């Protein structure tokens, strides 16, 4: 999801 | 992995904030460009797996003793385990939100109020800008601290839970209760799930408070009218969750669609040659095309929804602003610029928070599912051990009147056994009698019901499956014991491992994959012999082993080596018990006959009855080719124009707000009492309705432009992808067979299977997100520059620094990910190896070494992953600091020119500058993902471009004749044919002629050229010399379809395609139904077809594995006979069913020319002529009757 990848792209794995 | 102390323990608060340790590491990486396992730090003692395991097991035991093993909740256990860290994280996050709310709103309000004032007081505005910089920096640092604490806590929790779960599975009773795949998955991704849980939940506890604070601030600023602006998120976010659910549903559809498509692709490529000489390409081409169009429709729907749900945040804030301000202005309320821009900035704040929260909610749900699964895998039965010592050490095994029932069933009843040391005891019985049950019960996997079992000394076990350790030959033979030379050599020579040593050049030092069954059995026996335990149990060691070598091994090992220790013999062969010291017969779980062998035949029991039974980076070329496949530069220009129009229209709405506020009274003379004067009030302008109408038009433009852009982009991307698919299919179906002869089908299948779905479901997504992010950032910067160019010349060097940071971070991230994968792979390999043979490990009591090895693997696997996560956080901190510098400089620039610009312009500038925050690491990550996807598409492009082209299906030679072939006469003349270049020639000067209506049989040794004639006659591989004449017409002067349509063969193996009987017989439907029925009755198939209500619509699966073999052969030969080709060849078509097939073939094609490629002499007996091939040449040519009558004839040699 667009919102799901928002938090992951901050500092987590994709 | 060589260090004294981790930098964490020796790092201060400032270093913890700026990650100076990883800064030095990244500088070293940039200096070198490559990383190694030695350059990284080892795990500190704080996060060691063993200590965390001890803490977790202690807490779990306490909870179990507290509530009991009936309502135990691991949620409470992990809560106590991480409580202190969680409270620290939530306090720090509360500080983050308080700062990021109090700073921007209050500073912006005060700055705009001062700007609206007339007098100049620099002493106040400088204080304000210093304050706002302080709040921004404090919020950034507090967020960094929160994330660092969350990372450490997550690492600790993941390590502890993984090692405890491994201990639990190593202490398991049965392995067949649950699937092996899920048991591997419970130790593969659950650590990532726990990491997500901890970190992103601690982040989840930060959204509602700032949302509520924003609502309160908005209402207190505006009035009772702030509810309209605060209700937009409530009315909207259900739409986002609805869109997410719909996208998930459509994805669930297209995954099944593409599964069907890839199954069809595998089916068609499995028999590519079989299609190749039939010229049936168009049928499967069209089938693939329609499946592709169905999946393309599903992808279109999914893409519409995805592009709908991409970039709502500026849209959400714009909608909130327009609705709130239209309502406020229409109802006669007054307003100023400062309130407006404070409102929009606060709105940006809650948009940030509410964009953070939802994936955290999803991660929490996944965590709940995972911990429930763990609780399920925490409450099974534990394998017990029987430690009751016997009365005397002489009686190593003792057991008295014990009965058992297999857990899932009473099997064994009233058993009385006693075996002394040094005595060899054999076990006799049938399958299912209880041999396996009794040895398993002795192994300790069975409970104790009656009496007691006495077990003393170690145990030696050899497996029926012969479990092989995932290591080299020299490793698993020692099995944790010290190395010896003479003992190892004697053991190896005892089990005849010398052929195994000689066959493999590096046999002594070759890793064994997770070989032959005999080799596994013999290495198992060698391992057992080297183990040198106390009690040696043994089951069927010569079942898969050859009789002679097995007997030699038994004589040289059991009768020589283990003559002084207790040995238990179990085997399905009763011929080895003649020399055994004692024989035990096992029957129906109860002992019936026992004693010495001679007495065992003397008693003439049921043993004698069965005893006699056996006696009788990527360049711009990839980007250019992808753009060209998209439809040329015009589509690129259109999509860029659409994105620019969307962002420019958002700019238009905001600038219209600014213009509305700036217009003021418009020089309107109004009365305010007893006197009249010009009052700069919004409500006095007689044209506010026009402005409201322009607002409505702006909102409509918002919605329409977003929808149009999304639809157009999705359609363009899918058109490009489908064009690439069609091109690749067209090229691959016109490819040589040498492609498949040289390259395995796995690579091509993977290119069709995973790369295609990867590009289709990933590249548009990341590409669109990256384009939107970059265009939004560029447009905001362009606005701020259009207000102040000095800002632009200030941010230039900042752009350069951002590029440098991006390069460094990309290098470090790639290196860290490579190290993580390279340390992850052997981890999974070891888990698989351990779970494969758990019973043997339990039998040998080697559990501690395995858990120690797994702890080592977990440590050196989780070190680089933790470093990688910290590096990403460090990059985020640096980019946030750059944005803070930007906000400080734009605030100072706004201050410096007080009184010369209208307040609305300053407010819009500061609002956009605030919006600029937190929009850089997103760009970097999206760039990395896009370049990875373009690397994949580059691989696909190289794969498609490196192909070749065959001869065209149509040639200038034209059709030979409408009635071609006129006869069945073929003459060969010096056939020279070779499989490949530089390959030895398979055909060497062979010339022969075949008269029509004759049966010809080709018999020869393997590789003599029997198979080559099929390709030679079909022009499949170009002739290297000589000519082939059929009816006086050279084969090379006929088009591919022209002669491929008049030739048919029958392969060795039946070939049945997925689909229906009608499709599997004639997809083109060029035959009438009565002809099909006549063919079926000739083949004797109507009796097996008519009774089915789907007689001509009977579904056929992959390879048609639902009929009998006779039915398959009959339908295949029907698929040969309906074509009524003049020339037909069989290739080794292979009791009553076989005879029926042969007689059907004999009666079927009696009126054509038969060529037979048969390896069986008996079937070809009585043929008209026999073809003999001597390594690619013919030596005899006559009737077989005169050939079998000649002893010197080669044809008569193998007959005897």
């Amino acid at each position: 999801d667009a919102l799901e990848t928002a938090a992951r792209a901050e500092g987590l794995s994709l | 992995t060589s260090k004294h102390q981790h930098p964490v323990d020796n790092a201060g608060l400032f270093s913890c904030m700026t990650f100076s340790w990883l800064s030095s590491l990244a500088r070293v990486a940039h200096k070198k460009g490559e990383l190694s396992m030695e350059d990284v730090w080892s795990l500190s003692k704080h996060e060691s797996s063993d200590v965390n395991c001890r803490r977790l097991e202690r807490l779990w035991q306490e909870e179990l003793n507290e509530v009991g093993p009936d309502a135990a909740s691991l949620r409470r256990v992990v809560w106590i385990f991480c409580r202190t860290r969680l409270i620290l994280s939530i306090v720090c996050l509360m500080i983050t939100q308080l700062a990021g709310f109090s700073g921007p709103a209050f500073m912006v309000k005060h700055l705009l109020e001062y700007t609206q004032a007339t007098e100049s007081n620099l002493q106040y505005s400088l204080l304000l800008v210093l304050g706002l910089l302080l709040t921004e920096i404090v919020r950034s640092w507090s967020l960094a601290l929160t994330w660092a604490l969350n990372y450490r806590t997550g690492v600790r929790l993941r390590g502890a839970i993984l090692t405890m779960a491994f201990k639990k599975i190593l202490k398991l009773k049965n392995i067949k209760e649950k699937s092996l795949g899920e048991l591997i998955n419970i130790c593969s991704n659950d650590g990532q799930r726990m990491f997500e849980a901890a970190a992103v939940g601690s982040l989840l506890a930060g959204g509602p408070v700032v949302a509520i604070l924003g609502m309160i601030y908005n209402v207190i600023i505006l009035g009772p009218t702030g509810f309209l602006g605060s209700a937009v998120f409530i009315l909207f976010y259900p739409a986002m969750m609805f869109a997410s659910r719909l996208t998930a549903y459509f994805r669930r559809k297209c995954v099944a669609a593409t599964d069907e498509r890839v199954q069809k692709m595998n089916e068609v490529l499995t028999y590519i040659k079989f299609i190749k000489m039939y010229a049936w390409v168009k049928a499967f081409s069209q089938s693939v095309q329609k499946i592709r169009e169905e999946e393309r429709r599903i992808l279109e729907k999914a893409g519409y929804f995805q592009s709908i749900t991409v970039g709502v945040a500026p849209i959400v804030v714009v909608i909130a602003s327009v609705v709130t301000f239209s309502v406020h202005m229409t109802l006669g309320f007054d307003l100023t610029a400062a309130q407006a821009f404070t409102v929009v900035t606060v709105f940006n704040s809650m948009t940030f928070a509410l964009k953070v929260t939802p994936f955290s909610v999803k991660s929490l749900s996944e965590a709940s599912v995972a911990v429930d699964r763990f609780k399920s895998l925490f409450l099974m039965e534990e394998v017990h051990m029987i430690k009751n010592k016997p009365a005397s050490p002489h009686i190593k095994i003792e057991m008295k009147n014990a009965t058992l029932a297999w857990d899932s069933q009473r099997t064994l009843h009233s058993i009385d056994l006693e075996i002394q040391e040094g005595k060899l005891v054999g076990i006799c019985g049938s399958v299912g009698s209880g041999k396996t049950s009794l040895i398993s019960a002795i192994l300790g996997q069975m409970t104790l019901l009656e009496g007691s079992i006495a077990i003393s000394g170690t145990f030696a076990y050899v497996a029926q499956q012969a479990w092989i350790l995932n290591a080299t030959l020299r490793d698993n033979i020692l099995f944790g014991k010290e190395y010896d030379e003479e003992r190892y050599n004697s053991v190896l020579n005892s089990c005849c491992l010398r052929p195994d040593l000689a066959i493999l050049p590096s046999s002594d030092l070759t890793e064994i994959g997770e070989l032959s069954g005999g080799q596994r059995q013999r290495i198992s026996l060698a391992r057992a012999l080297y183990s040198d335990r106390s009690i040696y149990i043994l089951d069927d060691p010569l079942s898969a082993l050859d009789a002679h070598v097995g007997n030699h091994i038994f004589n040289s090992a059991i009768r020589k080596h283990l003559k002084s220790k207790t040995v238990l013999f179990v085997t399905h062969q009763l011929q080895y018990l003649v020399d055994c010291d004692e024989v035990i017969f096992m029957k129906e779980g109860c002992i019936t006959e026992r004693g010495t062998h001679e007495e065992l035949m003397n008693l003439n029991g049921d043993y004698a009855t069965i005893f006699n039974n056996l006696l009788l980076s990527v360049p711009w070329s990839v980007y250019g080719v992808y753009i060209q496949a998209a439809g040329g530069p015009l589509a690129f220009l259109v999509i860029m124009a659409l994105f620019m129009l969307n962002v420019g229209s958002t700019a238009f709405s905001t600038w219209w707000l600014s213009y509305w506020i700036k217009q003021g009274s418009g020089n309107t003379t109004v009365t305010r009492g007893n006197e009249t004067s010009v009052s700069d009030s919004m409500k006095d302008n007689p044209h506010m309705q026009y402005y409201a109408s322009i607002y409505a038009l702006s909102m409509a433009v918002m919605l329409i432009l977003k929808a149009i852009r999304g639809v157009v982009f999705v359609k363009g991307t899918l058109r490009a992808s489908s064009r690439l698919h069609d091109e690749l299919f067209r090229r691959i179906l016109r490819s040589p067979m040498k492609f498949f002869d040289t390259t395995p089908t796995g690579r091509i299948l993977n290119r069709f299977s995973k790369d295609m779905d990867e590009v289709d479901v990933r590249l548009p997504f990341q590409a669109e997100m990256f384009i939107q992010n970059v265009i939004l950032v560029f447009f905001c910067v362009g606005m701020i520059a259009g207000v102040f160019p000095w800002f632009l010349v200030a941010v230039g060097p900042l752009v350069i620094l951002f590029s440098v940071l991006h390069i460094v971070s990309r290098v470090l991230i790639r290196e860290l990910k490579r190290l993580d994968n390279i340390t992850q792979s052997p981890f999974l390999s070891h888990i698989t190896s351990s779970i494969q043979g758990l019973a043997t490990i339990h039998a040998y009591n080697k559990g501690q070494e395995f858990l120690h090895r797994y702890q080592e693997l977990l440590d050196d696997n989780q070190a680089p992953f933790f470093l990688f996560t910290c590096a990403m956080r460090w990059l985020a901190v640096r980019l946030d600091l750059i944005s803070i510098a930007l906000i400080t400089t734009t605030g100072l620039m706004i201050v410096l020119m007080h009184g010369q610009i209208p307040p609305a312009y300053a407010g819009l500038a500061i609002s956009y500058a605030v919006q600029l925050t937190g929009l850089f690491q997103f760009t970097v990550r999206l760039a990395s993902e896009t370049e990875a996807r373009f690397t994949s598409v580059e691989r696909i492009n190289h794969y498609i471009k490196t192909l070749s082209l065959e001869a065209p299906a149509r040639i200038k030679n034209k059709a030979p004749s409408p009635d071609w072939p006129q006869e069945g006469e073929v003459t060969f003349e010096n056939a020279e044919m070779r499989y490949r270049e530089n390959l030895p020639l398979v055909l060497k000067k062979v010339s022969f002629t075949i008269k029509p209506k004759e049966k010809i049989g080709i018999v020869g040794r393997t590789g003599s050229g029997k198979s080559s004639l099929g390709m030679a006659l079909f022009r499949l591989v170009e002739l290297s010399g000589g000519c082939i004449k059929i009816d006086g017409v050279r084969i090379s002067d006929i088009g591919l379809a022209d002669l491929r349509s008049k030739l048919s063969i029958i392969p060795q193996e039946p070939v049945l395609f997925s689909g229906t009987v009608r499709s599997n017989l004639d997809p083109f439907n060029q035959y009438t139904e009565d002809q099909i029925w006549d063919a079926l009755e000739r083949t004797h198939m109507k009796e097996c077809i008519a009774q089915l209500p789907l007689k001509l619509e009977s579904e056929v699966m992959e390879n048609g594995d639902n009929f009998s073999v006779g039915e398959r052969q009959l339908l295949c030969i029907a698929r040969a006979l309906l074509r009524h080709c003049k020339i037909l060849i069989l290739d080794e078509a292979t009791t009553e069913t076989d005879l029926l097939i042969q007689e059907t073939i004999r009666e079927a094609f009696a009126d054509c020319t038969m060529l037979t490629i048969a390896h069986r002499l008996h079937t070809v007996l009585g043929s008209d002529r026999i073809m003999v091939l001597a390594q690619g040449q013919v030596v005899e040519f006559d009737t077989p009757s005169v050939l079998l009558s000649n002893d010197s004839s080669r044809f008569y040699a193998m007959f005897a």
